[PDB]
Parts: C-alpha cells; structure tokens; sequence
C-alpha cells in the first residue's frame, strides 16, 4: 500500500469524467476537474494487458477427463472421475487464490499511480506552493487558466514564478 | 484565499465489491466476471458439426442395426451422441454387445464416418437368410440386425462357408460378427444341422475359435435362447476370414472410422436446437470467451475449465472511497 | 533538548524464522505452520464410522464367508478395511476368486451394507450339502463357505437344479457363486454322477456356461481338485438365473450395498483405537485444521492435501530487526 | 520493499506491548511508549484475512488417488500411483513457492505500514518538527502529554503551535 | 556553479525483452531463459544405463527368442526399448502373445534382468523337439523359439509329462509357455497322437486349462495352424507346475526382473549414439538445469516438465531505459 | 512502482560499471562514476536467491505420464493421454503466470531499490543540499573527492558542512 487512495487524500471525486486519476483547481477565474489522461490510459493499457494476459494464456484443454464404461467396470469408472475431479481441484484453488492475488495488486497499482501523479506535481512547484498534506496545492503567486495546465502536463516551471512566492 | 491545484481520484454509485486476499468486500468502480454461469440449456451443434440423436434406441442396439432403429446409413459424422437411459430399443433379439464399454467410447464422437458392405450376403454360399418375430422392422415384417447375416440351413444342409474383408479403405474399420447359442442341440440342429458348430474367426495378428453355449435364457421378447455379438477394429492392410458351419451371425455393414473417441455419449433429458457453440454440457451449450464455468463438470470441446466455485470478480477499477 | 516523538515497530526474542522468495532465514516476530505432521499412530474411527478388521483372513475368504473368519452378518458399514497381508486364511478349499481387484475395491468401504439370503438352502431340490475337512469351522467340525452351499448327488442321482434372484431390495446387490473342478473324471461322477456337467448363469443382460476343467492341482490342506468363484453386481429391478446338472457351488448369501468404493484396504501392521479422526493414513489418524500434511501419501477421507516438503512457516509478524 | 523497517528506522522496540507498530516520545514529563492500535489492527486484520483465505479456498478433495488391485493388474496399478504423484507434485510446488510469496509481501506490508505511519506523522507536524531521519521528530514547540496524543490520534493541529517554533 | 552528486541505474546496448503481466515487451538489462529447447537428436544411455535396440524384431518376437533375434542371454539391465515399427521379424511361426500389451508395460525398462533355465528341456521324460521352417536360425537351419520346446509324439507314443518351477531366486521370475492349434484333428493326431489333447498350468492361487482349437487361419511363412503364447509373473516363493499330453509349446528359459515399468518402447528413427543423458526423448537426449522443456512431450528420466510454451525468458536486470 | 526509474530520474547511465546502482559526481576537480557495491550486491543476492527458489523447488517427478498399450485398449490408452496432457496443461499455465508475476515485481524491486538509494543520500544531507528532483543534488558547499566518498558511504554528516550553506 503506497498510502494516497483512501490514506492521505482521503476521499475520491465524483464528475471526475473519462479518467481515474486527475485534477482540481481554484483561481480567480473558476474550477476546475479534469482527468490526466497520461497516467490514466497508461494505467487502463495495464490493467488491460494483465486480464488478457489471464485469459489468453489459458489456451489448453479443459473440457471434462472422462470416458464412455459399462457396468461392470466400474472400479476404472471410478478413477477417471477422480482424476477428473482432482484436475478440477487445481484449477479451482488456482482461480480463487490468483483473483484474491492480483485483486490485492490492482487496487495498490491505483494507490500507487495517484501518489506518483501528486508527487509529480509537488517535484514541478517546488518552493511555489504549500504542500497541504491531503492532495492539494496551495499556489503563493497567481496561476492562469494557462499556469494551472502547464502543471497538468508537466512543462510548469519554477523559475518563471518562484519571485512572487 | 490563494490559488490551488489538487491531486484525486475516481468515485462512482457503485455497489461493486471484490475479494481481495487481505480484506472481504473491498468497494471497487469497476470489475468483470471472470466465470461463465450461462448456458442454451439445450443440444447445440458443436463446432458446426451436428451431434447425432439415439431416438428410441441404446447405443447397443443402434450400433448392430435393430430395424425399428432409425438407420445409421446416411452419417457422415457426429460430434457426440445424445442417448434416452430408459431407450426401448437395444439387441432386438434375447443377447449381449461384447465388449461394449470400449466401442461406447469410441464411438462417442467420430469426425469421419461412413458405412459400407464389407462382405456381399449373398456371396457366402449356400445358406439361407433368418429373421425372426423379435426383430420386426418399421412395417411389421419379420427382420433381423441390419448389420448381421443370420445364416441358416438350405434344403436340409448347412456347408462350411468362408468369406475374408480386405481392409484397403485406408482408415480404421468397424467389423461386427456374432454368435447364437440355441436353446438345445435339438435347435442346432434344426437350425444348422450339424453337431457341435463351431465358428473360426482369425486375422494375422489373432484367432479366435467360438463353440455353441446351449441352453434356455431369461429372455425376452419371444425367444428363449441367446447371441454373443462382438466387434474388431481392422487397421489400414490388414484382413479378418470368418469360417462357420452353424451358429453363426455373419457380418455385413461396418464402418470406416478417422478421428475417433473425440466426444460424449450424453443422457440428459433437454432438447436439440438450431444453436452452435464450442462447448457442450450435459445441462446446455456454452458461448463464452471467458476461460471459467460452474455449470457443469460433464462437458466437451473448446470449454471454460470447470472449477468449484462461486462468481469471481476481478478488479479492474480501483477503490471506491467516497466524495470527501 | 527539546521535546520528541518517534515511530518505531515491534522487536522481540524469537529465534523463528522463514524463508522469502528473496531471502533465507529472515528473523520474524511470529509465523504458523502449514503443514500438520503429527498424528494419532493408530486405526480409528474415520467421521464416526467404524473400521472393520478382517483378523486372521484376508479379503477373499471372508467375502465368501470362510468358517474360520469372523461372520460378516452384523456388519451395518464400514469406512475401511484393516487386512493382515500374510493371514493365515482365506480360501480353505484350494480355489480362487474371480476378478477380486474389482471386488476389492468395491468392498474399500461401504456405507449401507447388510448380507441377505437370496435363495433358500433347501429350495433347490434333491441335492445334499457337501462339508470338507478342508473348511472346518470355529469348532472342528467338516463345514464349508458360508455365502456358498455345495450341491452334491443325493440317492445317486443329481437332478437338472434351477433357481433365480429377484433384485428387490432397491440397492445393488452383490452375488456369489461358483464352479468346482474334480481331479478327475471319476470325481465328479463319484461327486455328482453326470458326465461333463454344466452350470448356466444368466440375466437379461448377459449369460455365461460353465462347464469342468478336470485336472490335478498343487493344492493345499488336503484337497487337490480346484474351485473358481465368480460374482455380479444385480441392480434394482434386475434378475440372475442359475442352473446346473453338478460341480456348481449356489449362491445363498449375497450383500446389500450403497454408496461403495468409498474407503481403502490398509494392509498396515499398527494397532485399532478409541480415537476419532476426519482422515485416516496408513500410519495413523490425523485430526487438524491444517489444508497440508507431510506425514503419509496413502490418506483417505477428508484429509489435508500429502505434499513432499519439510515444515512450511507462514510469517504473520514483521522483520525481527533487534533494537538500536 | 518501503525502506523503513530496517531502513531509516533501523532498529524494533523490545517493550513494545500489544501491537506492532508505535510510538516513542520524551517531554519534560517522561516516557513514553505506545502502540497505535488503528494501524496496528488494521495490520493484523489483512493478516488473518490472508491466513484463512490461503486454507478457506483449500475446499476440495485431497485424500489419495488409489484404488484396489490384485498382482495380476500392475500396469493400471503403477498408473494410478504415477497420477497421484504427479497431482501430489503440482500442490507441493505450489504450496512451498505460494509460502515464499506471501512472506515476501507479508514482510513488505509491515514495512509499508509504518512507512506510512511515519508518513502520517510527518504532515501533521509539518514545519513544527525536524525530520531527523530515523523515525523521529523534534519539536520545536513545547509538547504536553496531551500534545503528544493528538499527534497519536491524527489530530494534531499544526496552527495552534506554529510560533512557538 | 556547485558541487553535485547524482542517484542512478544500469542502461545498456540490449535487444533483450521479457514480458509482465502488466506490460508487453520490456526492455531488460538481463534475463535468463526458463526452458530447454536443444537435444542430442540421438538415443543416449540413460544416467548410465544404456538402452537395448530390439534390431528387426518386435518385441514379441525378441522376448519369447525368435531364432532370427539376437538373443537376450547376455543382457543385465536396460533403461528403455528402441523398436522399429515396422519390423520384419517377430512371431516367426504364425501365433499371438496373449496380454502383449501389459507384458510391453512390464519390460519397457528393468534394472535388474536375467534369462534362466526354468526346466530342463530333456528333463520332461519321452518327447521329441519340434523344429520348423518358420522359424529358421542365423545359419538357415530348421529351430524354434528359444524360450520354449515344442514337444512331439517320440516312437509314436506321447506320455502324460508334467514338471514344475520353483522360484528360488528370491525375485519376481517371467515364465512363458504356448498352446498350439493344428490345423485340424488329424494333425494333432500325427503331431500328439492323443485325440483330444489337453495343457493344464497351475500355482496355489490359480490354475487354467487348455483345449486346442483346430481350424485353418489365413496364417503366414510357410504354416496354416496357430499358436498361443501365455506368460506370468512367479513371485519369491511360489511355484508353478505344466501337466500335458500334446499340443503344449514347454517353458524353459525365463528372466528374474527387479524394478521393471520403469522405462519406454520407443519406436523413433533417430540414432543411437554414445553420449550420456538424465532426460530422453522420442527426439533426443536432453541435458540441462533447467526445469522446463518443450521439445517433446514423449520423454522418460530425471527431466524437465514437458510444457506448451515459446520461450519464456525471466527477468534479472532492470528495465532497460536509455541514457538521458 | 515506486516512481524511480523511468520516473523522476529519467534515464539511465551507459558506462556504469560492475553495478547496477551508483552515484555520479562532480565537484571542482572531476567525475565521476561509482556503483553502488552495497544495494547492487543486495539487490544480486535477492534475484539470485529468487531464480534459484524457483529452479529448485521443482524436485518432483516431471516426465510423461504414459504407460504401453496394444491396439485393443484404446480406451485407457487415451485416458492415460489425456491426464497426462491435463497435467501438462497445468504447469504450463503456471509457468507463463510465474513469470509474468515475478517479472512484474523484479522490475518493481529496482525501481524500489534505487528510490531507497536516492531517499537514503537525501536523508543524509539534509539541508546541505538542494533535490533538483531528477535524482541529483545540488550541494550548498565545496565537496572533496574525500567528502564525495563520505556521502556514497553513508557517513556523510550535515553538522560539520551546515554553515558553508
Ligand atoms: C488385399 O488382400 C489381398 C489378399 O492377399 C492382397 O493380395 C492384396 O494386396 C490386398 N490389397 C492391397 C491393397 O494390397
């Protein structure tokens, strides 16, 4: 666990449209919610490649160990149902075990995405803002409609403001 | 105040929930299904081969060729077989399939079949053909096992006849004989004549000699007396001879076999339909592209692995932890 | 100085350590064992249900019910069986079972079973009971196989005999009979006058004929002729007919059986017990809550999966990292 | 791994009673030690979670794959054994690198937990503490008994102490 | 401007990819492949233990000693079988090898093995040996198979012979013996003399009579008649008597075995070679630390676990990401 | 992830030599590259232990499970097949899954393991440096080639250098 969802930043953002992770601003002139399709899509590619990966890679044969027997032989009848279902045993403690595994892992990969994305933003300002401790940023010079997108796709920079703070 | 940025993440109306490894019922925006719960609940073609339905008839009795079975003349192919348990219709006449635990299985669905004559019945010699009130066909005419000759005596005498099968169709062969142990040697003897009958079946590879059981069965239908009816797979080059002088069911019809055992002798009650999947239950057909089911252990084809287990929900979104 | 606060974790002393995909040997505050290595060294009762021991006989002689074994006729169920492999008896007269893997392994355990008389001793007609020297029972008198009744010439004269079963009972049913084979000719006319006798056993399914193979055999005890014992399972609503002119051994006791095949023939040298346990090795019971078990491979019941490792620790603390 | 326990953090407090993670203060007025129950539980909650899904799951059937046989059926014989071996070969794989997986993230969980307790700390105090660099903090300000459990409860204020340092 | 110090990592000239579950196709510093992919191509001996090449001959034919087999007298140990599918020598006189297939199973590989004089061929009293031109030697010289003796009637007289085998070796012991079948009575006459001849095989646990069966099989080389050859395994201790007066092919050389089932009968034409494997194939030999292999799922030994994979390829290094 | 490579510090060095973690330097007399001896030969130790875990482990039976069959028992012939190929079926998907899982969390543990390096050097200095947040540090002081070395190990001390700042 990497301590941002449900940790520092304490609650999620309702109308956040098209994104999982993203942005909220306030100046003079609005607010301010957009997604950060960067590190958004980046994470959708993942999650994507991790359940087709689960999937496709089942590419044996699954269908049922079995054959056809008369009544007399029913000691080889009995057999080839109980490798059948021991086979099904495997499989059954494998797909619980690998769904409770990666459902473990999926939800700290979008823990760990959001506080990568907050710390990339507190790496751009540097000495400009006020680190707040809950996700947010408080600005000590002026921010544009055009500032605050220099910071959203990473080109803000620190110098050409760090004199008004 | 001053100017501000923040730095969040998605909620939603959701009351998804998953299982992770160290919590129950973690609230997530978005998961899937990772198992198949949904089936046609019928017999569906399987990979655009048609299965081939029993009717009133066992498999026993389909396989010989009992007349008030529906012919198997016309196959080309099945993917697996559809059997009614309670089928009135088996072995016509008072006898047993030998073996047919095997044949069952290698016959539960075939990708090339065709029947086919193997030895000409009526160029065996001087004999003539039984048929027989307990094997009545479609009309209600006197018959016998589509399959088998049932030779007799002809004008008081019954000669050694020998004819031989030359495998040459390239594919495995189906060749069925049989026996008929008569309820006394008074009954051999009206039927065949001779004392004490034998018949020598033999390949290059084994022989077997039969001899009459005689005696009075627990029958059914109207007769009292009983048949053995066995089977050999003949391979590609290889010949089968049959020598008798009484007491013999002499084959006719076999089968030419490729890809065989490759299905399932299903005998659910549910019903045939026009549908196509890749997978069939003995509960229903599945089309799915997920790799899970808990439908049904008892399935065939390209299926869903069978596991024992409840919906597994796999996260895709992540927690779901409400607007501050 | 000033005043401070600090964030640290847990230390203790453990000497308990596990074993990382990363690391070996790292020192942990507290871990559990996945693997159940202790058990009870004794047969018991496995989910309430009693064992059967077998004693001085082995499995043959007492399914057929040798007079020197315990009778099996207050057995309700059994979970398993306890076998001495090198016990004394079993078959008395020098014979064998016929196909007794099978029987075996439908007789591992049983948890509906009840023997009954399927036909009477008497009700066959006029044929007398033959006792040997070979079966003698608890007291020392000449008996024979409880489950079998061997007919022999009664005034000389040994009439054409013939009864038959009727399944009712609504479970499978387990019968026995068998065919005795004289050292000579001159045995089995001195035994049961007819020359070359027979034996006819038949349902509506299949019918076999057993006629006598005389011979000498390297017998044992005093006996040097030979017996084959043969059985079938009858199904509900099913029927077997037996008859015979000499050298048949009748059925008169066959078993009841549900919910078969479910337990195991131990052949181990350890001691029955009190205890009761949810699975049952050959080395002892086991009773845990743990999903593993090092301690035998041949286990049966609900039991922890056998795997080949030593002790398993899961850590549950952190990194036993000592204090500064 | 989150470089706290046996990073920055280098050493475990013997006497720590009750729980694994804690902390250590020192006023005018003693000492001074403490679990956090919140984080604490939390831990040994995901624990047993993960502790009773590993044997929940195992729900199957695990007794042997055998059957009865007499001396003249060695070849079903020797095949039935060779099945249960290899189905014993594939649960005792799993079950031993299963065992090295978990302890590596059960590990790294502990790690991670008061990672983010020193994480949570640290913005509470904000610029009313020196970040020493080994799990502890030194204030600025005078802190009473009372001062120190709002910094263990979360709710430490850091305006209504920010001048005295 | 000031002093500086920098973190940072490995990046390197590497085409090296591996796959994540998370990503496609990421650039590594170093991996290391998980299976193994190259062989010999060739049979190897196997942990030290060489195979044995059958040559033209089946295995049939090998193990009963067909006159044109090299012989198996000197032959202590084998790992593995090597045999052409299509041999041209193996039952030399037209016949069949009853249970062939579980005798296949037995001898597809044995650590310890020895031909030995079971009885002694002139010890079974006034009979003649019957040689043929079916089975005719290296020389051209009439012979038979090794292993057995065809008695015949010796100054027009065949006796009553009966000699018995005591397994004193301490192993389990292979005996076989054969029924031939004459081409009609009046063969068996001039060959046995005896109308009606009979062989009767008997331990202390079971005991089987043989009759012939004349008739004319479709056979091959010179002869028309046919012969059965049976086998069984003699446990330490047990003892197994031959009764017979015609018709009977005598044991005389059986193989004490130790540790048998533990190999294959491949039937590959690949080469054998003189190079050292713990791992073979139907493809080749295999030599490697590694755990995984797909290069053929026919393999026998110590070896990797046969998989339906490419390569997979784990990674060491870090994701290689170039310089800035 | 943990943000490091590929991240904040963006590239990686050709020419570091014998190591995989390092520092580069430059003060008025040179550079001034260095592995990192310490966390690359932990990090070495690890993915060696790991590789061998998993080679190891696997010391079970693994060749076919087939037995020798005539041309009549065709039935338990395919039986036996079948399970064999099921078996195979098993640890094939097993293994594509492995290493998909562990190349996952192998790349994740350099990038942990280089963050530590570079929180570890920042803790060091303290205020006697700036974090540039590209993995170098602007130091507030004259360096020797002596004063480098104290920072690589791990002895650097911000007391005797924080007046220079
Ligand atoms: C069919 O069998 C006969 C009998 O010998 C043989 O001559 C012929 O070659 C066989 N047919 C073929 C295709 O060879």
């Amino acid at each position: 666990l990497f301590g941002a969802i449900a940790g520092f930043i304490e609650g999620g953002w309702p109308g956040l449209i098209n994104g999982w992770y993203g942005f909220q601003h306030q100046n003079e002139q609005g607010t301010g919610i957009a997604a950060d399709k960067e590190s958004t899509q980046k994470a959708i590619d993942q999650i994507t490649t991790k359940i087709n990966n689960i999937i496709d890679k089942m590419n044996g044969n699954y269908d049922s160990i079995r054959g056809e027997f008369n009544q007399v032989e029913k000691r080889i009848n009995m057999l080839a149902d109980r490798i059948d279902d021991a086979v099904t045993d495997i499989w059954s403690y494998n797909a619980k075990l690998l769904v409770l595994l990666e459902n473990d892992k999926t939800l700290d990969m979008h823990d760990a995405n959001v506080k990568n994305l907050h710390e990339q933003v507190r790496r751009e300002l540097k000495d400009n803002a006020i680190d707040e401790g809950n996700g947010c940023f408080e600005l000590l010079h002026k921010c544009n409609d055009s500032c605050m997108e220099t910071i959203r796709n990473g080109t803000y920079d620190h110098t050409e403001y760090a004199e008004e703070s | 105040i001053q100017d501000r940025i923040c730095v969040g993440y998605l909620s939603t109306n959701s009351s998804e929930r998953v299982d992770t490894l160290l919590e129950n019922g973690v609230p997530v925006t978005s998961s899937i299904d990772l198992i198949e719960t949904n089936h046609t609940g019928t017999y569906c073609s399987l990979n655009g081969v048609s299965p081939v339905h029993l009717g009133d008839c066992s498999f026993e009795g389909w396989i010989v060729g009992n007349p008030a079975c529906t012919s198997n003349f016309g196959i080309r192919e099945w993917s697996y077989l559809i059997e009614d348990p309670a089928a009135p219709h088996g072995l016509c006449y008072p006898g047993e399939l030998n073996n047919n635990g095997e044949l069952r299985h290698l016959f539960s669905g075939i990708r090339s079949f065709s029947r086919t004559e193997l030895i000409p019945p009526t160029s065996w010699g001087e004999v003539l053909d039984g048929t027989t009130s307990a094997c009545r066909d479609n009309t209600g005419t006197n018959s016998f096992y589509r399959n088998l000759v049932w030779f007799i005596k002809k004008n008081n005498r019954y000669p050694v006849i020998s004819k031989t099968y030359n495998n040459t169709t390239g594919r495995d062969v189906l060749v069925l004989w049989g026996i008929h142990h008569p309820v006394s040697v008074d009954e051999t003897k009206t039927l065949y004549v001779n004392s004490d009958p034998y018949t020598l079946v033999s390949t290059k590879s084994w022989s077997e000699k039969y001899k009459l059981e005689t005696g009075v069965r627990p029958g059914y239908n109207g007769q009292r007396s009983w048949m053995k009816i066995y089977w050999s797979l003949i391979h590609p080059g290889e010949m089968i001879t049959f020598e008798s002088n009484g007491g013999f069911l002499a084959p006719r019809y076999g089968y030419i076999i490729e890809e065989y055992g490759k299905g399932r002798i299903f005998q659910s009650r549910i019903r045939m339909s026009r549908c196509n999947t890749k997978c069939q239950t003995s509960v229903g057909g599945i089309n799915t592209n997920r790799t899970f089911q808990n439908i049904d252990k008892n399935a065939l084809g390209d299926c869903p692995k069978y596991i024992k287990s409840g919906q597994l929900k796999l996260a895709t979104g992540l927690r779901n932890v409400p607007a501050i």
